[PDB]
This record gives structure tokens, C-alpha cells and sequence, in this order.
């Protein structure tokens, strides 16, 4: 869920070399002492405990082992990431989809797509720097990353595919019945109808 | 460039887009300090105000290239200034059946079209 | 536009083929069954060498 | 005493605080607190990120005065300026604190001027999308040219 | 546990006397090491080539496609790329220059002109006829002599008299558009030269230059002894 | 003869145009409902806690 | 030549709103800076002048 | 750990029979760890959106030579690939045992992206052919225009 993501880190605290036969440690209070804690500017710390465990194993059934393990469950702050991160990515999405209202005649069809492959690319730099480089799970933020790389990567597909139909002359190529059928008839019928047939 | 190249933009702005991709080496090995402004930082800046305004201008001499003749009319200063007195410094050239009767007409019609 | 479609058809396929194979070799990279070649042995706790 | 080339101490003042010196707490504490007031020398960073993003931002309400045709580049224009755009959200992001109590006034406005870039990329495709409409595909619609051709004169 | 980026050639030791009491001799031991610059080729130096190649077939980018600056340009751009990739690996030092750097900036200033003479070669095919009248030695050397060197064979009743008036304005104006339209072909057919011409030439110093710096490198071999005469 | 060329190229250019709108309308969509699809779930259970 | 003249007359109130919205967003956003000054605290200043 | 999982972890008593007896590399215990990558975050971040960038180079073979915009996405997608070139560059050492994977599919692909601009420059070289400028043989013609679209099965 990063960066909205909440992570439980725990401090297992225990007697290295005493075993609890011979040296037992008590926690002083259910919960660590935070009256002097400075405020962090990535993360809140929502709730915080501590517990004491005695495990026994069966080859030393006389010396148990005790542990305290105080654990700190904390929210990450997103606002960083969601301004230097989520929103550029957002306005690539947008711009897009815009290549599709460009006229062809326009000569930019393929400028603003290939641009906007190029911010995006540009754009990992900053991702993989921000981005923590584990591989056990595709964080959220990569995801959507990996949405918009994949949707502008399909968009200048089927602008290329936009372009050479628009460009088909009868002296290159011959109409499918097909093909008027579906564009011509029946699709403007179901649309605003304002483009003369 | 002219501009029926239709590139000037594309030089123009691809320069700037080069020169902004520099200022990652830029500050990369120059020093960052605030104590006063480098001799590589005022050439920096210059450059990129050049770069700037010369972009500028670009779409001011497109915009001018580009100006239809019906919509706007030129004004007699830009005349006297840029087509009679600067070229004179450089070296340029200044600058009976009703159907017969429509058929003539139609001729006299394409002549006074391409007119 | 005959020129081009002969350089689609040589082309991609060409990227295609050689992107999968430098892939492939990648992709069944693994380490091998035994820490050791020629050890037969795993050096797993599964399979202790009793003495 | 050679001031910092970033930072200049404007004031620091000191206070001798005693605390926790209730019944229930016992033992009084004490600690001496200075408080050094520094501002930044902002000159770094206006003359190499500040001053040229504001440029290369501002370039793209020139897209407005270039032709609405094949030729125009009003699209290169707007777009690159985006990209150069992001070249310096690359740049900040090696520079900016990583912290998200708020935002800072770099990032707010590079943010900012990307924002109204794509919205100008938007107004530039709109603007191309009805320049070069011709008889052959689209039907005059009267309504949108009373408006921009005769109300629009007027209401100026 | 061998270095992955370095060989070792030579590695002995000597004693070093004082200079004929405070005196005190030293045991220096030397390694004399050279790199494996199999990364730097990957990486640099056959992007460098290839960009320089698209620079070169720049000039054979017909000039009515509208596509030499874009094309010339963002190979320029590329080696701006490729100079932030050095940033962080080349040394700081101000005694000499690297190679790798001669190289990088030979190419930028390659693709520099390149750009150059696109935009001369665009300035010329894209002259106005009436506004430009063509010298008469660029006609003799660019249109006659040059092209046979480089190659380029240029191939090869009121109503009946308005009639007949607007007939013979028709044909006028066309014989003019005619006229106008050799012209531009002759202005053309000029920057198609001058274009050939620079292709040749950019090929030449390409390889000169590339060929040296090359052959500089290559050469640049480990001492055979570690304490050569000097 | 250049008439009817022009005409079936214009047929050409209203079916690549027609195909330019759905397209628009489809990727708009697209956008919203993937920004929607990746974060709303995590972003609802957060504002549930 | 409709077309176009729409087109232009589009372009010319678009330049003076994107040219409004990008002065006032700037001026605002820099005017904070400028209203942040050190306050005025009742101490000396820490070097003498 | 998050980027690596242990797959072999033995551990070896190693006595070197050439040692002498009084030498501290007479003997050694080593424990070995063989590790492999978990590749999912180089998968998803570098290696989809670089070899889908670089596939994107053949559309140009289908854009028409009237679009204007084929040399510039061709020379894009080189940029995009130096692009990620300077990214591997930060993340391995520049060692000279092997080039690696990734490294050779950017090589390979930044090379065939050459070829397709160089091919490219080409296309549209013929494309504007004129009778003032170019003579078009009748075996140009009979090649390109009747055999090859036949064979290539062209509309
Ligand atoms: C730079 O930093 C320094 C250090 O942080 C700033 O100086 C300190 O500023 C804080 C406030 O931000 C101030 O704290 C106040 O202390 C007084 C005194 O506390 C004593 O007395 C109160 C009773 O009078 C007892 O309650 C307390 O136990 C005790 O020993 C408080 O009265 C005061 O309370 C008021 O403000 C609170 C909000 O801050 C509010 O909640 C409360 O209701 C009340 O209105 C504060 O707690 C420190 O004393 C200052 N000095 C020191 C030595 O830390 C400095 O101002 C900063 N500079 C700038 C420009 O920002
Ligand atoms: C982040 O990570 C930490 C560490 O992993 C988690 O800590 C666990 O928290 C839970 C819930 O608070 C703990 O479970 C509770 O443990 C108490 C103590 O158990 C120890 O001590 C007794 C007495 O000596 C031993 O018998 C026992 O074996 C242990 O050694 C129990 O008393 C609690 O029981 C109560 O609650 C349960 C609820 O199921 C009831 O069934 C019982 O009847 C009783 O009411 C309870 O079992 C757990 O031990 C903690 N583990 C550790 C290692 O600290 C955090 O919860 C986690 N934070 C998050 C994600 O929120
Ligand atoms: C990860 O890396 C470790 C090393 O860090 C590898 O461990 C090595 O594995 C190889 C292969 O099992 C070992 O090589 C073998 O060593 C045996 C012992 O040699 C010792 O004794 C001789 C004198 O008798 C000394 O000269 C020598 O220095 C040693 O002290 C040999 O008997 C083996 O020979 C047998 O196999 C070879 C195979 O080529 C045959 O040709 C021979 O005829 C014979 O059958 C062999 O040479 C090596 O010693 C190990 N190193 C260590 C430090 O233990 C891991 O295998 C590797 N993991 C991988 C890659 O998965
Ligand atoms: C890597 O770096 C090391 C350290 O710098 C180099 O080692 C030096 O190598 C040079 C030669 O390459 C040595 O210089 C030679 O010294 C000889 C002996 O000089 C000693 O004796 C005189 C007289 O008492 C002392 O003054 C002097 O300090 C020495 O103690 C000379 O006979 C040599 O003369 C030759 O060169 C001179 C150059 O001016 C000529 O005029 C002579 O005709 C003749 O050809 C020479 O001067 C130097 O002493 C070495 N230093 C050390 C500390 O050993 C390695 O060579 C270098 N490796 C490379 C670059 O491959
Ligand atoms: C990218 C891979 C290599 C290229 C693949 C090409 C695939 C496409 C296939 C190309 C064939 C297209 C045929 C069209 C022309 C038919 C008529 C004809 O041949 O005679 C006429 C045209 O002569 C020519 O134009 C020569 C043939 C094509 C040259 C292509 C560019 C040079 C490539 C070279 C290799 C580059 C190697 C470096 C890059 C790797 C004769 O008139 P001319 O005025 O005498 O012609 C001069 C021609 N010259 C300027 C080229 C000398
Ligand atoms: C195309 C051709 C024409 C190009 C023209 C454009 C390029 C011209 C380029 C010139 C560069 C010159 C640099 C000089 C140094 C910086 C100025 C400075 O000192 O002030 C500050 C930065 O300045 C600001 O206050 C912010 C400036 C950016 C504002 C952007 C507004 C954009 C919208 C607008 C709509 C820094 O100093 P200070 O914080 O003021 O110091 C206070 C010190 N004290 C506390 C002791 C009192
Ligand atoms: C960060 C701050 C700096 C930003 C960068 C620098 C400042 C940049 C911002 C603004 C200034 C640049 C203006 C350039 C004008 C060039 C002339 C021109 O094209 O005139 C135009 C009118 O233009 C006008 O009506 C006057 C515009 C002046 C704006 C002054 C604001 C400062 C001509 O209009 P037209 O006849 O319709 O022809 C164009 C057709 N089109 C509308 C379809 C395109
Ligand atoms: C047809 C389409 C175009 C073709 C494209 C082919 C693209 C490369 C494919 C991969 C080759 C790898 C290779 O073995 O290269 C060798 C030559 O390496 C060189 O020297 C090549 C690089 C030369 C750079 C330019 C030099 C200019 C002077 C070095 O290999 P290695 O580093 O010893 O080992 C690599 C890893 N392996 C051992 C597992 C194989
Ligand atoms: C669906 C496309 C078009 C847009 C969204 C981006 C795609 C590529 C993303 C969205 C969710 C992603 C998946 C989410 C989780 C897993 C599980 C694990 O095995 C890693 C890869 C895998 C399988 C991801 C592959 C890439 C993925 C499918
Ligand atoms: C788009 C294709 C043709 C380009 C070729 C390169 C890549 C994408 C191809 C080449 C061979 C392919 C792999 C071959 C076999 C497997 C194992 C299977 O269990 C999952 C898919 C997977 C991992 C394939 C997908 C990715 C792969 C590595
Ligand atoms: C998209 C355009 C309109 C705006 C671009 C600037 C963005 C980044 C600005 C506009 C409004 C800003 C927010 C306004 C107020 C607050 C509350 C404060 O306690 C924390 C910061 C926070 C949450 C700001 C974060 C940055 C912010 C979202
Ligand atoms: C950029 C344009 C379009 C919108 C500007 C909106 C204004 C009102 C926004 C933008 C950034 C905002 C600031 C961002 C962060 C903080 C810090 C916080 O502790 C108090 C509010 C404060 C100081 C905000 C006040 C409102 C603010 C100044
Ligand atoms: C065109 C599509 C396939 C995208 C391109 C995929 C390319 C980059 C290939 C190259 C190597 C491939 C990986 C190699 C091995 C495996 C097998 C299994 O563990 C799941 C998929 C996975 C992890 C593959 C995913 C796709 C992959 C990363």
C-alpha cells in the first residue's frame, strides 16, 4: 500500500547470555514512554506496546528464555509522495488520452504521444530515486506507474493505427463494406451526430 | 531556418530541451552555494535567457510570416521600415444558348478567381 | 510504402527473436541442484551424514 | 566569524528552563536552551532552478501565437515545455527536504506550472481540433460561430 | 580475489635510499594496473558511433520531409544524455583531458555542425524564387561542375473577346507559375548538391577523426617494463 | 476521376476520425477508472480507520 | 477561412485567460515567500554589526 | 531479505594440503551463501516499459511517409533507451567479465533502433523522389509495385 502503507516494526530486547533462571527482566510499563518524543515528518506512530514472552525449549526445560519486544505501529505520512509522485503521473494519464482529440492533418499526433513517453521516461529517474527497490511486492505507487507507462505505450499504438487509416487513398487501398458499415452507419447513429456522413 | 521549413520550433525548443538536460551535469559538478554567483553561472543564465528570447522572437518572425492578408492588413510603418529602408543596408529583391453564355461566364469566372 | 513493409516484416521479427532469446537465457538461469558440482551432497538439515 | 555561505544567523537568543520539579515528579530538572534563528541565501537556487523553470513555464503561452496548422509546432511547443518540466522535477527532488507535514514552495509551484502547462497542451488540441475542420467531415455549427465570431466582438 | 575492472601487469618492489642522520629509506611496491574498459564500450562508446552515424545519413533526409532538425537534434540531445552518464564516472582533475571526453565532445561538435549545415542546406532549398535571384557562379559551379563529381546527373462580339482575354491570362499566369517553378527546381536542385556534398565531406572527417582518436586508444599499451628509460 | 479520389479519401478520414472519438471517450475512461481501481481501496479503508 | 477565424478567436481570449491564471497562481505563490520574513523578535542580533 | 532468497547454505571445513602445518591459511570453515534475485522490481519498473519502448520503434514501418513523424519517433525511442542505459549505469560495477543482460538487450535494441532511423532516412528519400530530381526504371517499378506487394500480400 505504499505510500499510504502502515508497518508494525518491533525491538526484541533480551539478556544475551542470562538465561531467565538466573536473571529476569520485567517491563516497567504496558506501553514505551513517548513523553519525549520529537515529531517525525514521515510517519505517526498510531499505537505502541510492549510484551514479554518466555520460550522453553525441550533440550533445556530448567532455563527459559525471556524476551521484552516493545512494537510500534506507524502510518506513513503520503503527502510528499503524492505531490512529487501520484500527480505528475496523473497528468501524464490525462494528456494521454488528448492525442485522440489532435486532428491528423495536425502533424502532432505523434510529437505529443512521443512526448509523453519521454516525460514519462524522464520521470522514472525521479520514481526509481523516491521508490524503495524491494522486490517483494509492486507497491501501489508502482503500479500506477506501470498503469500509465503501459496505456501511453498503447495509445501511440493505436495512433500509429489512427494515422495510416486516415491517410488510405483508393490508390493505396479499397474500403471493406465492413468497415463502412460499423464507422460510417451505425456508429455516428448512436453518438452526437453533429459530423456530416 | 526558413519557415516553410516548419522547424524553427523543433531547433528552438529541442536547443532548450538539450541545455535543460545539461543543467543536470551543471549541477552535477559546479558547487551550490548561495555566497554569490559563479563566472559558470552568469554564462549559464545568459545562455538560457538567449535561448529564451530567441524562441520568443522565433514566434514573433512565424507569427509575422504566417499573418493571412484578409484579416490583417500591414500597417505603411512596417512597409517604410522593412521593405524600403533596412534592404537598401542588406542585399534582397524588395516586394445564342444559355449554356454557352454560362460556359463564358464560368471561363471569365476561373480567370477572376485566379485573379 | 512496399519498401516499408519489407522492413516491417525483416525487422520485427528479428527484434522479436533476439529479445526472446537474450530473455531465455535469463529466465532458466537458476542455481544449480547442489551448492558444490560434482558434491553430490545437499547441505540441507533434511539430509544429516550420521557418523 | 565567516558566515555560512547558505545560512546567516539572525538571532539566538539562550534560556535557562527548570522543569518536573512537582511532588509526584521529585527531583527538579534543568537545561539551557539557545535557539539559533538562521535564514537561507535563497541566490543558488533562484538563479538556477527558480529563474529558468519560470522561463521554460512561461514559454508555453507562446503556443498561442503560433498559426493553428500543420506547420504551427503549437503542440511541439507546449509538450516539450512539459518535458522540460519534468527534466526539473528530476532536478528538485535532489534537493527538496523529504518530510510531508507540508509542501514546499518549490514543488508547489512546479507542480503548479505543469498543472496549467497541460491545461494549455488541452486549450492548444481544442484549438487545433476546430482550426482545421473542413466541409468534407464536419457541418458548420452555427450556434459556436455566433458565439465566438459575433457575441465575442462585442462582449470585448 | 581478483578485481573485475583492473588487470595487474607489473608488480615489484624496491628500497629507496635517502638522498646522500634524520635520513630515512622507504620499501615502495608498485602496481602497475591496467583497465577493462569492456563497461565504457557497452555504454559510450557505441552509442557515440551510432549516434554519429545518424548524423551522417542526416544529409540524405530529403529536405520536403521536415525532418533534418528534429532528427539532427535530438541526436544532440542523446549526447547530452550520454555526457550525464560520464558526469559521475570520469576523473576531476584539470592536468589533461580524456580521451572519452575528446571523443564525446568531437561528437557533440560533429552533431553541432551537422545541425549547421542542415539549416544551410534547408535555407537553400526552401529560397524564394522572385525574392532571391540566383547568382551566376553558384549556377556554374553547383548546378554544372559539382554534380558531375559527385555523381548527380540532373535528368533532361464582346463576349468571344473576353473569352480570348481571359484564355490568354490563364496561359500567361501559368507560364508564369512555370517560370517560378524552374526556378525553385533550380534552387533546389542546388541545395541538393550542396546536401550531397556535405554528406561526402561529413563521411570523410567522421572517419578521419574517428580513426585517429581510435587508433590513439588502441595503441595506448602498458609499459613492458615497470622503470623504462627516460 | 481526382473528385472521386478526394471523395473516398474523405470517407477514409471520417472513419479514422470516427475511431478518434471512441478512442477519446475509451481512454479518458481508461484513466479515471485505473487512478480509481489502484488507489480508492486502500484510500476507503483508510478513511474507515 | 470560418474555421480558422474561430479557431483564432479561441486562441486570443485563451492567451489573456492562461496569461491571468499563470501571473496570479506565480505572484501568490512567491508573495508567501515574500511575507515570511524573520519576525521581528525582541533580542539583539546574534553578531553585532 | 527483500531483494534476495537463499536457495544453498552450507558450510565447509577447507584445510589446503600444500600449507604448511605453522601457516594461518593451513585451515578455514566457510559458509557459503547462494542467493538469488527476486528480478520483480526490475521487471516491473526497467524491463517492461524499456522493451515496450523499444518494440515501439517498428510502428514507424506502418506511420505513413505524409505523417512527417517518423524520424522523430525512431530517434525517441534511441532517446528513451539512453535514458535507461544511464540508469543501469548507477547500479552495477563497471566489471569486464560479461556484459550484462540487460546491458546486451540495449545494446541490441539501441543498434536495431539505428538501423530502423537509418531506414527511415531511406523511406522517405524515396518517398519524395520527383521526375526533376530522380529517374523512376521500369525494373524499379516492376519490382516494387507489381512483384514484392504480390508476394507481400499488400491491399
Ligand atoms: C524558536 O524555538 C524556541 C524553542 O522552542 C521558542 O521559544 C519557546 O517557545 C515555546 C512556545 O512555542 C514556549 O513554550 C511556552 O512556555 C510557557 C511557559 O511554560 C511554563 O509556564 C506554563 C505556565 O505559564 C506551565 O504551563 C509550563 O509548565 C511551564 O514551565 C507556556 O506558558 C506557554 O504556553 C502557551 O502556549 C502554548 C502553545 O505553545 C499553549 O498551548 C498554552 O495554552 C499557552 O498559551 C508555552 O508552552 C517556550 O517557553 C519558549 N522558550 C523556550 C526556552 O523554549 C521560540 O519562540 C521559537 N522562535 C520562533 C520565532 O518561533
Ligand atoms: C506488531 O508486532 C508485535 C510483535 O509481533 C505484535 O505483538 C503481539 O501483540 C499481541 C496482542 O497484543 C500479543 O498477544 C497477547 O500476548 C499476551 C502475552 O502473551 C505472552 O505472555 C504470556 C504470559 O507470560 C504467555 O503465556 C504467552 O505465551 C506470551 O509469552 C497475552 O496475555 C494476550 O492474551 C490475551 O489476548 C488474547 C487475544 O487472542 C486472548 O485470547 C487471551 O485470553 C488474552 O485476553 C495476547 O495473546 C502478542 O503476544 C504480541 N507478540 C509479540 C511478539 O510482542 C503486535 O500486535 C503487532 N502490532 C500490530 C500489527 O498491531
Ligand atoms: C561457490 O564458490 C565456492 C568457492 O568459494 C565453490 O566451492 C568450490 O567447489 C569446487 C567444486 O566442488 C571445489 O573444487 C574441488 O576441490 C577438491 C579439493 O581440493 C582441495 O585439495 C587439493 C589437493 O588434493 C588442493 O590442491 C585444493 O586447493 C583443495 O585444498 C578437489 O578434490 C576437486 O577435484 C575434483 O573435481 C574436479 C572437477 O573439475 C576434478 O577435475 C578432479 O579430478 C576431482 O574429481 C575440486 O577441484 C573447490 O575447492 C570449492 N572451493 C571451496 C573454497 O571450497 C562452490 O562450488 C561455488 N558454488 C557454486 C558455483 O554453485
Ligand atoms: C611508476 O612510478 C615509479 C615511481 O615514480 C617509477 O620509478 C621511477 O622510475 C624512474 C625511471 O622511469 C627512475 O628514474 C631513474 O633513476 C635511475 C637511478 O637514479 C637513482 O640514482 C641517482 C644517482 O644517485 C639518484 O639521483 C636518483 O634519485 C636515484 O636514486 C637513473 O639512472 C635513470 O636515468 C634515466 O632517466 C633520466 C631521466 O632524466 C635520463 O636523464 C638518464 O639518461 C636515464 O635514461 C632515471 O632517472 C626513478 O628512480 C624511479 N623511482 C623509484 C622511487 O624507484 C616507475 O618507473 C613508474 N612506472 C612506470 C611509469 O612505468
Ligand atoms: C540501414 C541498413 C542499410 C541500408 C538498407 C536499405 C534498405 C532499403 C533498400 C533500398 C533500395 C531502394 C531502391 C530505390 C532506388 C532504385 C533505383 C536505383 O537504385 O537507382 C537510382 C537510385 O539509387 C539508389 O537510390 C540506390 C539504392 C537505394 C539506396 C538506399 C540508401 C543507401 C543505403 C546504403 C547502405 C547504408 C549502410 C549504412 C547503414 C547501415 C540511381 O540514381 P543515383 O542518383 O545514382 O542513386 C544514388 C544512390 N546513393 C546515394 C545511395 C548512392
Ligand atoms: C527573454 C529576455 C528577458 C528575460 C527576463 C527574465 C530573466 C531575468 C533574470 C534575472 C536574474 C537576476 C537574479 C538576481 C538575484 C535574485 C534576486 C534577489 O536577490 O531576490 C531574491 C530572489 O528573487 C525573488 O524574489 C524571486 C524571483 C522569482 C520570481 C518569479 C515570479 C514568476 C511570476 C511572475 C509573473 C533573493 O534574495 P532576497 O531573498 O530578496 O534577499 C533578501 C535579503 N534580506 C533578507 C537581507 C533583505
Ligand atoms: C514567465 C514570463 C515570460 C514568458 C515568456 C515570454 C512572454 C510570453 C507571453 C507574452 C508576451 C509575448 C507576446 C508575443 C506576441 C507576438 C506577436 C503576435 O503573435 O501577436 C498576436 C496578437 O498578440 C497580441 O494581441 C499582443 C500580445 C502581447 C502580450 C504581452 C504580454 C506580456 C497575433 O495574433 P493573430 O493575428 O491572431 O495571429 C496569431 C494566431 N493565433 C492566435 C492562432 C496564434
Ligand atoms: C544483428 C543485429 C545487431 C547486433 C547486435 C549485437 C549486440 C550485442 C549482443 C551481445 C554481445 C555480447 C558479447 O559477447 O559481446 C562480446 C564482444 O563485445 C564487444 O566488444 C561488442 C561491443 C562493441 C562496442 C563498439 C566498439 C567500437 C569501437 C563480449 O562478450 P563478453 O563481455 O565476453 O561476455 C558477454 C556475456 N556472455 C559471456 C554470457 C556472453
Ligand atoms: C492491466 C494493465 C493494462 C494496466 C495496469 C498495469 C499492469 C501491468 C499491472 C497492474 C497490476 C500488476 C500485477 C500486480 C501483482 C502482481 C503479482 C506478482 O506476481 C507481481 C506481478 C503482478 C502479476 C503484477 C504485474 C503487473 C500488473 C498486472
Ligand atoms: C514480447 C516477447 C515476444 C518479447 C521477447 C522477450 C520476453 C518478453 C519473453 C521471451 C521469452 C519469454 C518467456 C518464456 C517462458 C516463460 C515462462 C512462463 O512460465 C511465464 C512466461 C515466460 C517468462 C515468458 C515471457 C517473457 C519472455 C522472457
Ligand atoms: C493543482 C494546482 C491547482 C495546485 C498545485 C499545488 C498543490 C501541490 C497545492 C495546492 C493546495 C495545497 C495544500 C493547501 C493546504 C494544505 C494544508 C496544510 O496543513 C498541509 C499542506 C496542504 C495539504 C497543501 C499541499 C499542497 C497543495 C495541494
Ligand atoms: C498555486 C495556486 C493555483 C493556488 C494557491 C492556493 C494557496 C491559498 C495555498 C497554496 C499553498 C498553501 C499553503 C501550503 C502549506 C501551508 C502550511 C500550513 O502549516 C499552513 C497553511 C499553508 C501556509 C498553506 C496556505 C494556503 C496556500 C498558500
Ligand atoms: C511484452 C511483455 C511480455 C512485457 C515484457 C516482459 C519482459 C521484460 C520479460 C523478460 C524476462 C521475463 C520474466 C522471466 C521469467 C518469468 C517467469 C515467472 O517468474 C513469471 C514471469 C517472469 C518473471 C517473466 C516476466 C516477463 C519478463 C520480465
Amino acid at each position: 500500500h505504499f505510500p499510504f502503507d502502515e508497518q508494525n516494526c518491533s525491538m526484541k530486547l533480551g539478556t544475551w547470555t542470562y538465561d531467565g533462571s538466573v536473571v529476569a527482566i520485567n517491563p516497567e510499563s504496558d506501553q514505551p514512554d513517548l513523553s519525549n518524543f520529537m515529531e517525525s515528518g514521515e510517519w505517526v506512530i498510531k499505537e505502541s506496546r510492549g510484551w514479554k514472552h518466555s520460550v522453553t525449549y525441550s533440550c533445556c526445560p530448567d532455563t527459559p528464555y525471556l524476551d521484552i519486544t516493545y512494537h510500534f505501529v506507524m502510518q506513513r505520512l503520503p503527502l510528499y509522495f503524492i505531490v512529487n509522485v501520484i500527480i505528475p503521473c496523473l497528468l501524464f494519464s490525462f494528456l494521454t488520452g488528448l492525442v485522440f482529440y489532435l486532428p491528423t492533418d495536425s502533424g502532432e499526433k505523434m510529437t505529443l504521444s512521443i512526448s509523453v513517453l519521454l516525460s514519462l521516461t524522464v520521470f522514472l529517474l525521479v520514481i526509481v530515486e523516491l521508490i524503495p527497490s524491494t522486490s517483494s511486492a509492486v507497491p501501489l505507487i508502482g503500479k500506477y506507474m506501470l498503469f500509465t507507462m503501459v496505456f501511453v505505450i498503447a495509445s501511440i499504438i493505436i495512433t500509429v493505427i489512427v494515422i495510416n487509416t486516415h491517410h488510405r487513398s483508393p490508390s493505396t487501398h479499397v474500403m471493406p463494406n465492413w468497415v463502412r458499415k460499423v464507422f460510417i452507419d451505425t456508429i455516428p447513429n448512436i453518438m452526437f451526430f453533429s459530423t456530416m456522413k | 531556418l526558413p519557415t516553410d521549413s516548419g522547424e524553427k520550433m523543433t531547433l528552438s525548443i529541442s536547443v532548450l530541451l538539450s541545455l535543460t538536460v545539461f543543467l543536470l551535469v551543471i549541477v552535477e559538478l559546479i558547487p551550490s552555494t548561495s555566497s554569490a554567483v559563479p563566472l559558470i553561472g552568469k554564462y549559464m543564465l545568459f545562455t538560457m535567457v538567449f535561448v529564451i528570447a530567441s524562441i520568443i522572437i522565433t514566434v514573433i518572425v512565424i507569427n509575422t510570416h504566417h499573418r493571412s492578408p484578409s484579416t490583417h492588413v500591414m500597417p505603411n510603418w512596417v512597409r517604410k521600415v522593412f521593405i524600403d529602408t533596412i534592404p537598401n543596408i542588406m542585399f534582397f529583391s524588395t516586394m445564342k444558348h444559355p449554356e454557352v453564355k454560362s460556359a463564358i461566364e464560368g471561363i471569365k469566372y476561373i480567370a477572376e478567381t485566379m485573379k | 510504402r512496399t519498401v516499408d513493409r519489407l522492413c516491417l516484416f525483416v525487422v520485427t521479427p528479428v527484434m522479436v527473436v533476439g529479445t526472446a532469446w537474450i530473455f531465455l537465457q535469463g529466465v532458466y538461469n537458476q542455481p544449480p541442484p547442489q551448492p558444490f558440482p560434482g558434491d553430490p551432497y545437499s547441505y540441507n538439515v533434511q539430509d544429516k551424514r550420521f557418523i | 566569524y565567516t558566515e555560512n555561505g547558505e545560512w546567516a544567523i539572525d538571532f539566538c537568543p539562550g534560556v535557562i528552563r527548570r522543569h518536573h520539579g512537582g511532588a509526584t515528579d521529585g527531583p527538579g530538572e534543568t537545561d539551557v536552551i539557545y535557539s539559533l534563528i538562521i535564514r537561507r541565501k535563497p541566490l543558488f537556487y533562484v538563479i538556477n532552478i527558480i529563474v529558468p523553470c519560470v522561463l521554460i513555464s512561461g514559454l508555453v503561452l507562446l503556443a498561442y501565437f503560433l498559426p493553428a496548422q500543420a506547420g504551427g509546432q503549437k503542440c511541439t511547443v507546449s509538450i516539450n515545455v512539459l518535458l522540460a518540466q519534468t527534466v526539473f522535477l528530476f532536478l528538485i527532488a535532489q534537493k527538496i527536504p523529504e518530510t510531508s507535514l507540508s509542501v514546499p514552495l518549490l514543488g508547489r509551484f512546479l507542480i503548479f506550472v505543469m498543472v496549467v502547462a497541460t491545461l494549455i497542451v488541452m486549450n492548444c488540441v481544442i484549438v487545433l481540433n476546430v482550426s482545421q475542420r473542413t466541409p468534407t467531415t464536419h457541418a458548420m455549427s452555427p450556434r459556436l460561430r455566433h458565439v465566438l465570431l459575433e457575441l465575442l466582438p462585442r462582449l470585448l | 580475489i581478483e578485481n573485475g575492472q583492473w588487470e595487474i601487469i607489473h608488480k615489484p618492489s624496491r628500497l629507496i635510499q635517502p638522498p646522500g642522520e634524520g635520513q630515512r629509506q622507504e620499501v615502495i611496491f608498485y602496481l602497475i594496473i591496467r583497465r577493462k574498459p569492456l563497461f565504457y564500450l557497452v555504454n559510450v562508446i557505441a552509442p557515440c558511433i551510432l549516434i554519429t552515424l545518424l548524423a551522417i545519413f542526416v544529409f540524405y533526409l530529403p529536405p520536403d520531409a521536415g525532418e533534418k532538425m528534429g532528427l539532427s537534434i535530438f541526436a544532440l540531445l542523446t549526447l547530452t544524455v550520454f555526457l550525464l552518464l560520464l558526469a559521475d564516472k570520469v576523473p576531476e582533475t584539470s592536468l589533461s583531458v580524456p580521451i572519452i571526453i575528446k571523443y564525446l565532445m568531437f561528437t557533440m561538435v560533429l552533431v553541432t555542425f551537422s545541425v549547421i549545415l542542415s539549416v544551410v542546406v534547408l535555407n537553400l532549398h526552401h529560397r524564394s524564387p522572385h525574392t532571391h535571384q540566383m547568382p551566376l557562379w553558384v549556377r556554374q559551379i553547383f548546378i554544372h561542375k559539382l554534380p558531375l563529381y559527385l555523381r548527380l546527373k540532373r535528368p533532361k462580339l464582346p463576349e468571344l473577346r473576353e473569352v480570348v482575354s481571359s484564355i490568354s491570362y490563364i496561359a500567361r499566369q501559368l507560364q508564369e507559375q512555370e517560370d517560378h517553378d524552374a526556378l525553385k527546381e533550380d534552387w533546389q536542385f542546388v541545395a541538393m548538391v550542396v546536401d550531397r556534398l556535405f554528406l561526402w565531406t561529413f563521411i570523410i572527417f567522421t572517419s578521419v577523426g574517428t580513426l585517429v582518436i581510435f587508433l590513439d586508444a588502441t595503441y595506448h599499451l602498458p609499459p613492458p617494463d615497470p622503470f623504462p628509460s627516460r | 476521376s481526382d473528385q472521386e479520389s478526394n471523395n473516398a479519401a474523405a470517407e477514409w478520414k471520417y472513419v479514422a476520425m470516427v475511431m478518434d472519438h471512441i478512442l477519446l471517450g475509451v481512454f479518458m475512461l481508461v484513466c479515471i477508472i485505473g487512478t480509481l481501481a489502484v488507489f480508492a481501496g486502500r484510500l476507503i479503508e483508510l478513511n474507515q480507520q | 477561412s470560418d474555421w480558422v477565424r474561430m479557431g483564432n478567436a479561441l486562441d486570443n481570449i485563451c492567451f489573456w485567460a492562461a496569461l491571468v491564471l499563470f501571473s496570479v497562481g506565480s505572484s501568490l505563490i512567491f508573495l508567501g515567500a515574500y511575507f515570511n520574513r524573520v519576525p521581528d523578535l525582541p533580542y539583539a542580533p546574534c553578531i553585532q554589526p | 531479505n527483500g531483494e534476495w532468497e537463499i536457495v544453498h547454505r552450507p558450510a565447509r571445513v577447507n584445510v589446503d594440503p600444500r600449507a604448511p602445518l605453522d601457516s594461518p591459511s593451513r585451515q578455514d570453515i566457510t559458509f557459503y551463501l547462494i542467493i538469488r534475485r527476486k528480478p520483480l522490481f526490475y521487471i516491473i519498473n526497467i524491463l517492461v516499459p524499456c522493451v515496450l519502448i523499444s518494440f515501439m520503434v517498428n510502428l514507424v514501418f506502418y506511420l505513413p511517409a505524409d505523417s512527417g513523424e517518423k524520424t522523430s519517433v525512431a530517434i525517441s525511442v534511441l532517446l528513451a533507451q539512453s535514458v535507461f542505459l544511464l540508469l543501469i549505469s548507477k547500479r552495477l560495477p563497471a566489471t569486464s567479465m560479461a556484459i550484462p543482460l540487460i546491458g546486451k538487450f540495449l545494446l541490441f535494441g539501441m543498434v536495431l533502433v539505428t538501423m530502423v532511423v537509418v531506414i527511415c532516412v531511406i523511406v522517405l528519400n524515396i518517398h519524395f523522389r520527383t521526375p526533376s530530381t530522380h529517374v523512376l526504371s521500369e525494373g524499379v517499378k516492376k519490382l516494387f509495385l507489381e512483384t514484392l506487394p504480390e508476394l507481400l500480400h499488400m491491399s
